[PDB]
Order: structure tokens, then C-alpha cells, then sequence
């Protein structure tokens, strides 16, 4: 049985849904925003300031409220996923439109015709950001912007800068949970899997459980290594060149690996044997990787080069390899530049495509393994509570540095809105209706700087006006630093955020509440 | 308790004040501190506080050793 | 269907839980500290004096207080995990410091900058904790801080004092449940695993019921031995020594078994065999250590070397070995006293990374077993009631007195926290609401030692009056003893509680009571 309520009624129900779901995560904006405890059904509760986390939890028993909740769930939801930052500034924004919206119909105007001003007052918002928008010169805008997102934490800043330089511009950075009391930063540069060690009889650095080979020959083969009779022919050859040797395969069994075992114990060879990373599929594209990098070819099953009948002339050779319990690494081969390269142009091609069927991101970790390094952040706190909330802000900073690396850094405080909304005087339509959808996004745009200074203790309307007026006598870059709370230039001062962040917060919250706003009747289940 | 101060804290004291200072020296409540309280002007009739003890503990066991109350049914 | 409190209201719900969870639990705090009986579902109910043992069982129907209380359990649970003791005075210190920072709020303090100023003065007071810590010196300080751990039970402290010195500074102490009335030490001295006794013929004292041998070689074989054409070569070689022969080997069956033990009756050798200790990888290291002792190498099926092919160059040596029921125990190997500690500090280094992975000691059994001994104390009581009671007080004793030797001892009864708390007047923050979050650690840290005299009978506002004044007239290690109920030196008085224990309570409190203090709104299911 459904029961559809119309008007203003219908209204009524989606504006209180939104708004007890927008007051909720608006406490938790700015410099002096406060956090939320989420119960959770096991275990501890979780404290956290993250915007999305606080939305994902709403739901009301009304189920018209509950429908007006859900909509504006998904500004949060596409922000975080898009972005990663400013889903709070996202649910700011889609109340205040969604609000002022009604406050139109209410007073006759088309709802139809309001989407489409808004619509058109986007457009040119978006653009106007993308003028003020600033490329980042390099480490001082990164720290700063890592700094800004961690809530104003030094010391997240910091890492974060580091961690950005070491795996350079096509790297990857991995946020942990420490096993103790302290946050640390973890590089490795170069090759590494999951696997090793097919026996503890490989040592050669006793002291730190590690098998050390210089200048060593990989075999790179699919199969299982079972007898001596195919195993023989590359080592009867090895031996030769006196090189190390080492075997990736999915398995080396005892017959076969007792061979190795038994030379390397007299010396005749230094070698180790290690197991193929990954499963199914995912087998082949890893020791290509690894083939390429390492300047040789990979046995292939489908090439039908038989174990017996291979040579030194395709087998691959590195300058160093280290294997412990779990991991091997491989430094690398510098080879194949032109390569690689095919793969780095083919992989990231694929990535935009397969980032909505695979299993786990850890396709960019691929494109990061052969052409850069990985950075693992493991984050460390006295208690578990402390350290759920310390880990979301540094993976938030993390998501900001990456997005200001793309399209570039904007003051922030929200006087980037601020100073986008200005053009919007400009903007004149011929429809009358359109014409309040422009005017609801030039109020819906100076709101995030209004919450932010009334979470600080101040009136909302006094710093806006400050503000606007600051534009003109000081510069575009000027505006409000709720943490001290006095005016300054922003840009200078290091209160920024990404321009890809605040595209992304007001594109989001413009197409749910203007899509909102078009509504007549609601229909849902009777309870 | 009534003039803002830890009951219990004030009794402590003022038990060490018996031997430290004297006998008379007590809490006053108007400021406070603590004070011989016989100078102070802080004094009561003896019979006040022999009467209230005596009247009281008599009431007091009367009511321990009550078996029973007969009252009228309130209609 | 979630409802969402904010403001006072919010507070109010966490102040509440918080109170009612640290009210029960500090009735067991100090030495004339009650117990609580704790309700079991099925069975006898527990009686206990634990702090965390008591904090893990309180749940609220209310869900708002509910997650005050479960963020509370949180600091228990954790100095418990790392400390072992001092649970109960940090479920006292989170109160305080909860309390007390919700007064700062009421006031219009800032909750972020409240937490800061928190964070100063924790790292002042942890600094001022290690200036009084003195390491050590021997069994004196051991016997004490066994004795107070013990809730001044003498005769407990004596036994662990003893355990401590048998299994020396790398040994490892259980506690079990005694089987009769008595509490007993027991220590054994070198290798001892829970195998042995494969066939009752083997039999050297009739009286006792064990197998021991004198001087033995050891063979350290991984797989099965089921024939005699491989165990004979063996036994060809063995007896020409003359010496006794140990096996350890997957599984003796009739067969392989029936050859010795009619041998063994006939005088002509004088053997046993035993299971191989372990399953699976845990088989693999044990007899690496078992061989590593011994002189000799292990046979396994990754050497290569056949059973019929072995000979007296790799098999093992031994003093004397003793194999009873269900147990082998190997006294001494005679050989690779300098190799193992190259070994032992590769068994650490792993320890510390594996500490993520074990949950058992076996993780240091094993370098326990090698480098020095392990002592079990069975408690023992006239009744189930009584000894699940003695036995949790013995344990928190030899917890304690590990943490002793780790980081040396501090005054005891709430005086190391009084004089580190004196630091913080001369520690200045240039932000006024984080100074408020310096008061409120210095208010906190003096709680404990009120509590203290409170459960005592005195007042705890009069005791920390005179605990202040005397650490300037007499001394920084005077303070008030409130098993007798006078002041004296708390250290030439044997009350102290390691150094350990007193940073990790405080940590873990502010941690969680910071982080709680942040909150502005609580999310939680309706019921
Ligand atoms: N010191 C400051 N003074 C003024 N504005 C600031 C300051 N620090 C940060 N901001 C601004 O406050 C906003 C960041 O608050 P935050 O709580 O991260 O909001 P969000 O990013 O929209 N939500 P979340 O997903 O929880 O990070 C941005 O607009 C910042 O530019
Ligand atoms: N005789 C004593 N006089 C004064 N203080 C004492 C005395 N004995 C012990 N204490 C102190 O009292 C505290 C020990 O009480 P206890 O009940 O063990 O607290 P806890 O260790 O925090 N909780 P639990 O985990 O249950 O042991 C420490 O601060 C001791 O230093
Ligand atoms: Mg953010
Ligand atoms: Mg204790």
C-alpha cells in the first residue's frame, strides 16, 4: 500500500529530512568544527569529523524524511568518491540550494525553469574557480595543503610532503594502522610482491633473516618446477657465468628445490627460489612487469619455450634482489624505457575505464611498481579510538594532495565560492524564473564561509561582509582565518584546498537539490 | 554544606583544631575560615545544646522501639 | 532509523555513562579497595578485585550513555594489553580528565584546543615520570612491587621473587590452576616439549616412570620411519659407540618400533623414540631449535640426506635427556653456546614484528626454552570461589614485576603522578582554552592518590594537602600509606609500582578522554 502527498506538503517532509541530516554533519566544518560519535552496533563507537562518514549513518523513520535524507546522502557520497575532501562543504551547499529553492516556489516561480538557471550559474561558478585556480610550484603548497586537510596538524603535513617526494609524481600513497604508539613513514622504491622465501636455507644475511643476490640472473617461468632433468639444463649454464640465480614460479617442489638446496649449501651456486605472485588472471601482467623491467623475456606458456631448451640469452638479470619471510624486492633492471612507457600510457587508459569493475585500486599500485615507488603512511596511536580518527584525516590530506597536484590550489576558507560568485552579478537570463535559480546559487555559494565562521563564534553575515568588501580594497586571495580569527591573505597565510575539491563540492550539491527541487508528489510504502 | 563548604573536610579540620589550638576554635560559616570561635562572639546558650541532644535522642528512641501505628481509614 | 542528540544533551548522555562504569570500578582501588562479584550466565559467579575484569561486563541500556561507557572500556582494555596492571587508575584518570574538561566546555572553551593543551601536558608528565624511575637494583625491588601488585600479599610476592631469579632475565613465568589446595613453584632448566613415552618398554627406573639416558645422541628425523631397512644403518653405526640413541620422528609404528624395543629388552642398545613436537610449520622450527641446541642438524626432507645415509658426522648429542608419559625434557646439549645468541637476537627481532601475529607465548617459548627456563606457578585454594580470585592477583603480579624490570620502579600510592603533576605550573601555551587543558591534567593526575585514601576511610582533599607539602619538607618519594594510615616513604617503605604501569594509565586516559571531549553530537540507533 503507498500513500503520494503533494505541494507543499511534500515539501515540508523533503526540507525536514534534509535538514536534520545537513545539521548533523554541519557541525563538523572549519578549523573549530567538532566531531561526532557514530554508535556502532559492535565494538567501540567511532569518533570522527569526516563529513561522509556522519551522512552515511542518517536514517529516519518518516519515510518521506527519510527520502529527502537518502538524496542528499549522495552529494557526500559522490564527493568523497570523486574527490575524496569537501563532502561537508558539499552538504552545506546542497541545503542551501535545496532551502532558497523552496523559498522560490513557494512564490510561484516554474521549478523547471529554476533548475535550468541553476544550471547556467554553475557553468560560469566552475569557471570563474579555474581562473582563480593556482598550479602548485612544489613542496610549500603540498605541506600546506596536506597541513589545511589533517585539521591544522603540522605533523601530518609534514609526512605527507615527504611521502610525495619519494614516490615522485607517478607514485602511490598507501594510509596503515600502526602496531604502536608512533606514526612513521615507510619507502620502497622499485619492484616488490607478497611471496619469497621457499626455504630458510637461502641465508645470507643471518643477522636480519634476509637473501641477498648481486648482479642475479630471474627466471621468470608459469609453470611448476617438479624434476631435476628440465631444472638442470639452467643451472648447467648459470654455473658458467657464476652469476646468482633466482626462480619465480607458482611452486617449486622438494624433488626440485632439494637441488638448489644442496648446491647452494656447498656453494656451488648462490641462488633462491620464490613463488609467483598473484592468482588466476592476474598472474601473466605481473611477471611481464617484471620480465620488462628486468631486461629478458618471461616463460610463457602460451610460447612453448620448454624449461630444458632455454638459454642465457633470454633469461632476465637485476642488479639486486633482497627476500625475506614474505617479501622480494627487485631494484631494477633500467631497461626497456620506451617500453614500459606503452604500458604506463595503456595502463592509466585502462584505469579510467576498468576503475569501475575491478576488485581493488590495486591496478594504480601496478602502473606505481615498474614505473615509480609506494610510500606506506602507518598511522599510530595510544588507543584505537584516537587512532580511527587520526588515520581518516591523514587518508583525507592524502586525497587532498593528490587532487591539488592535478587541478591546481584555490584560496580557501571558503573565499573561493565567495569570489566565484561575483560573476554571477553579470549574469543576466531573459526568463524570469531563471533567473532566481542564478540568484540561489550566488547565497547558496557564500554559505560554506558563513557556517565556518559561526562554528568559530562569529556572526556569518559580519565576516561576509568583511570579505566582500576585502576583495576589492585588498585582493581576490583575502578572507576570514577562523582559527585566530582575523582577516589575512589566504594564499599567503596557507589556508588553501584544492581547486578540484571545491569544483567538485558545488557541481555535486547543484545536481541533486536543483533535481530536488522539480519534485511534486512523493510516493512511499505505508509503514 | 549550607554556606558552600565540603561537610566532611570541615569537621576534619576542625577536630585538628582541638588539640592544635583549643577547644573553642571552630568553622564559621559567615566568612569562610577558622576561628576561635568563643572570641569570635560565635557562642550559643548551653542549655540550647544540652536540651536539643537530650530532647532529640528522646525522641529518636521512642521511635526505634514503635510496634505499632492505629490511625482512622481516611474514608 | 538513527536519532541524533547535540550540545548539553549530548555531553550529558556521555557524562552519565562514564560515571556509572568508573563508579563500580573504583571501589577496588587501593589496598583496603573492595571486590565485585560479576554475575556468569552459567556456573558460580566470579568475585574479583581486577579493574578491566570488571569494566568488560558493564553494558546500558541506554544508548546514548552506552557509548560513553564502551569509549571508557577502551582504556582499560588497553593498559591491560600492554601493562597488565593499573587498570583501575586509568578508568579513574579518564573520569577525571572527562569530568573536568566538560566543566572547560560549559564555559565556552574551544573542545579542539582543549585536546591540545591535553596533549602538552601528557608529554610533560610523561617526562617528569622517568625522571623519578629508578632502574632495578635486584630482587628487593622485585619482592615489593610483587607484594603491592598482590594486594600486600607477602607470601605471593615471595614466589614470584623466586620465579624471577630460576628463569633468569630471558625466562618466561605462567600461572595455572593448582590441582590441590597448595601453591607451588615449579622450574625446569633447558629444552622440554609434551611429547614422549612411544612405548612403556623403555624403561630405566621402574619407580618413576621415565626413560633417562645418559649422554644420548639425538636423531632429529622430520618424516616417518617405518622400515627397518632404513632404520637398521642407523643402529649399525650406534652401536659402536655405545652411547643411548634418542629418535624424534613424525610417527614410530610397529614395525619400525618393534625393532628396538626387542632390542632394548636384550640389552644390546639402550633407546627410546618420541613424537616430533608441533604441527605443520610449527614442526619446522621446533626441531630447528631442538637441533641448534644439540650440536647436530636436523634431518628434514629439505636436506636431502636419505635415513639409511646418516651418520654419526651430523647426529645429534646431549648430556641427559629424561622422556616420562607425556613429556621429554633435554637437560643439555653441550655445543653451540655461541650460535644460539646470534639465533636468540634473530628470534626477537622477528618477536617484535610477530607481536601483530602471535597470541600465544609460544612466539617466546621457544627463545625462552633455549636461552633460559620457564617457571609455572600453580595457585591453589580450598575452593573454585577462592582461587579464580588468587590466581587473577598472582598474574597481576607477575605482569607488574615484568614491567619493573623494563622500565624501573616508581614511588607507588598516586605520589609518582602528585610530583610529575608539579611541572605543569611552570608549563605556559600562548592559547588560553589550551591552558585550560593543562589545568584539567593537573587536576586529574591528583585524583587517584584522593581515590586512594577515599576507599581508605580518610579524606582525600586533607591527604593530598599534606602528600604536597611533604615532597618539599621530606622528600619527593614521601607520600601517604593507606594500609596503616600514615605518611612515610613510599620507597624505603616497599610501596612502589613500576614505571610502566604509571606512563601507560595516564596515556591510554588522555587518549581516549581527549578524544571524547571533541564531540558535539551523538548518533545512535532507536531502540
Ligand atoms: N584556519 C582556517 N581558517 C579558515 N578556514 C579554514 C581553515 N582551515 C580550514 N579552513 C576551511 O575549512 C574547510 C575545511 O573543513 P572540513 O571540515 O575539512 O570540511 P570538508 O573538507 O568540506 N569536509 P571533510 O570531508 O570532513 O574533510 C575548507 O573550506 C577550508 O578551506
Ligand atoms: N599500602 C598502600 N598504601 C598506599 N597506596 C598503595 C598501597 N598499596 C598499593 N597502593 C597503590 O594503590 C594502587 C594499586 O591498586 P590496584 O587496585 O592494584 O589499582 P590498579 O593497579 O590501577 N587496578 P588492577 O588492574 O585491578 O590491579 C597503586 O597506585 C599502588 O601504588
Ligand atoms: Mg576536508
Ligand atoms: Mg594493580
Amino acid at each position: 500500500a503507498k500513500k503520494v502527498i503533494y505541494g507543499e506538503d511534500a515539501r515540508a517532509r523533503l526540507k525536514a529530512g534534509v535538514d536534520k541530516l545537513a545539521n548533523a554533519v554541519k557541525v563538523t566544518l572549519g578549523p573549530r568544527g567538532r566531531e561526532v560519535i557514530i554508535e556502532k552496533k559492535w565494538g567501540t563507537p567511532v569518533v570522527t569529523k569526516d563529513g561522509v562518514t556522519v551522512a552515511k549513518e542518517i536514517e529516519f523513520k518518516d519515510p518521506y524524511e527519510n527520502m529527502g535524507a537518502q538524496l542528499v546522502k549522495e552529494v557526500a557520497s559522490k564527493t568523497s568518491d570523486v574527490a575524496g575532501d569537501g563532502t561537508t562543504t558539499a552538504t552545506v551547499l546542497a541545503q542551501a540550494i535545496f532551502n532558497e529553492g523552496l523559498r522560490a516556489i513557494a512564490s510561484g516561480a516554474n521549478p523547471m525553469d529554476i533548475k535550468r538557471g541553476i544550471d547556467k550559474a554553475v557553468e560560469t561558478v566552475v569557471n570563474e574557480i579555474k581562473k582563480l585556480s593556482i598550479p602548485v610550484s612544489g613542496r610549500k603548497e603540498i605541506e600546506q595543503v596536506a597541513t589545511i586537510s589533517a585539521n591544522n596538524d603540522a605533523t601530518i603535513g609534514k609526512i605527507i610532503a615527504d611521502a610525495m617526494e619519494a614516490v615522485g609524481k607517478d607514485g602511490v600513497i598507501t594510509v596503515e594502522e600502526s602496531k604502536s604508539a608512533e606514526t612513521t613513514l615507510e619507502t620502497v622504491q622499485g619492484m616488490q610482491f607478497d611471496r619469497g622465501y621457499l626455504s630458510p636455507y637461502f641465508v645470507t644475511n643471518p643477522d636480519k633473516m634476509e637473501a641477498v643476490l648481486e648482479d642475479p640472473f630471474i627466471l621468470i617461468y608459469e609453470k611448476k618446477i617438479s624434476n631435476v632433468k628440465d631444472l638442470l639444463p639452467v643451472l648447467e649454464n648459470v654455473v658458467r657465468a657464476g652469476k646468482p640465480l633466482l626462480i619465480i614460479a607458482e611452486d617449486v617442489e622438494a624433488e626440485a628445490l632439494a637441488t638448489l638446496v644442496v648446491n647452494h649449501i656447498k656453494g656451488v651456486i648462490r641462488a633462491c627460489a620464490v613463488k609467483a605472485p598473484g592468482f588466476g588472471q592476474r598472474r601473466k601482467d605481473y611477471l611481464q612487469d617484471i620480465a620488462i623491467l628486468t631486461g629478458g623475456t618471461a616463460i610463457t606458456e602460451e610460447l612453448g619455450i620448454k624449461l630444458e631448451s632455454v638459454t642465457l640469452d633470454m633469461l632476465g638479470r637485476a642488479d639486486k634482489v633482497i627476500v625475506d619471510k614474505d617479501n622480494t624486492t627487485i631494484v631494477g633492471g633500467k631497461g626497456s624505457k620506451e617500453a614500459i612507457q606503452a604500458r604506463i600510457e595503456q595502463i592509466k587508459r585502462q584505469i579510467l575505464e576498468t576503475t569501475s569493475d575491478y576488485d581493488r585500486e590495486k591496478l594504480q599500485e601496478r602502473l606505481a611498481k615498474l614505473s615509480g615507488g609506494v610510500a606506506i603512511i602507518r598511522v599510530g596511536a595510544a588507543t584505537e579510538a584516537e587512532l580511527k580518527e587520526k588515520k581518516a584525516r591523514v587518508e583525507d590530506a592524502v586525497h587532498a594532495t593528490k587532487a591539488a597536484v592535478e587541478e591546481g590550489i584555490v584560496p580557501g576558507g571558503g573565499v573561493a565560492l565567495v569570489r566565484a560568485s561575483e560573476a554571477l552579478d553579470n549574469l543576466k537570463v531573459d526568463n524570469a524564473d531563471q533567473q532566481l535559480g542564478i540568484d540561489i546559487i550566488k547565497k547558496a555559494c557564500r554559505t560554506p564561509i558563513r557556517q565556518i565562521a559561526a562554528n568559530s563564534g562569529f556572526e556569518g553575515y559580519v565576516v561576509l561582509e568583511k570579505v566582500l568588501q576585502l576583495g576589492k580594497e585588498k585582493g581576490k586571495n583575502w578572507g576570514f582565518d577562523a582559527g585566530v580569527g582575523d582577516y589575512k591573505d589566504m594564499v599567503e597565510a596557507g589556508i588553501i584546498d584544492p581547486t578540484k575539491v571545491v569544483r567538485v563540492a558545488i557541481q555535486n550539491a547543484a545536481s541533486v537539490a536543483g533535481t530536488m527541487l522539480t519534485a511534486e508528489a512523493l510516493v512511499a510504502e505505508i509503514p | 554544606a549550607n554556606s558552600g563548604f565540603e561537610g566532611y573536610v570541615v569537621l576534619e579540620k576542625v577536630l585538628q583544631l582541638g588539640k592544635e589550638k583549643g577547644k573553642n576554635w571552630g568553622f564559621d560559616a559567615g566568612v569562610g575560615d577558622y576561628k576561635d570561635m568563643v572570641e569570635a562572639g560565635i557562642i550559643d546558650p548551653t542549655k540550647v545544646v544540652r536540651v536539643a541532644i537530650q530532647n532529640a535522642a528522646s525522641v529518636a528512641g521512642t521511635m526505634l522501639t514503635a510496634e505499632a501505628l492505629v490511625a482512622e481509614i481516611p474514608e
